[PDB]
């Protein structure tokens, strides 16, 4: 009749060490490969 | 913690944390006395 919507971890080891560059740190990577060569 | 986003406040912390310093920034010319070399590589 009506939906509403409403809002309601040892995996990060697994992707913490394998590594994608998945934190605030490339924001940093980059600027610095941008500017310091 | 982070490093500065700015790179040279980035290179004060180099400083400050010893990661890196100019004592450190050295080569051979710099380091053997090829004190000739000034004259060769800028013309």
């Amino acid at each position: 009749l009506v939906t509403f919507i409403y809002e309601k971890v040892e995996q990060v080891l697994e992707v913490r060490s394998i590594d994608s560059i998945s934190l605030n740190l490339e924001k940093r990577i980059k600027g610095w490969n941008r500017c310091i060569t | 913690d982070w490093f500065p986003e700015e790179p040279f406040e980035a290179f004060k912390e180099m400083r400050e944390r010893k990661v890196f310093d100019v004592s450190d920034m050295y080569t051979i010319a710099d380091v053997w006395g090829w004190t000739w070399e000034k004259d060769f590589k800028n013309k």
